[PDB]
């Protein structure tokens, strides 16, 4: 933003902003299906609980 | 397909305590199952041989 003008940094912040919460988009993914993993296996829990 | 249909043997996977029958109603989205269970209340001691 400072360096780069806004002329020829708009296709570098093309796909810098657009890109960067693709990144717990990895991390949710990674959590739930352990969560996930767990809310069956709370189930599973649930199978001789 | 294990509580409303048949007789299952499955505790805290059909309702709380020992599952008798299953009454299944719609809902907006969801789906509500009642539960039938044989919870008893009183006791006392007793002595074997």
């Amino acid at each position: 933003l400072s360096r780069l003008d806004p002329p020829e940094a708009e296709v570098q912040i093309d796909r810098l902003i657009t890109g960067r919460l693709q990144s717990l988009q990895t991390y949710v993914t990674q959590q739930l299906i352990r969560a996930a993993e767990i809310r069956a296996s709370a189930n599973l829990a649930a199978t001789k609980m | 397909s294990e509580c409303v249909l048949g007789q299952s043997k499955r505790v805290d996977f059909c309702g709380k305590g020992y599952h008798l029958m299953s009454f299944p109603q719609s809902a907006p989205h969801g789906v509500v199952f009642l539960h039938v269970t044989y919870v008893p209340a009183q006791e006392k001691n007793f002595t074997t041989a």
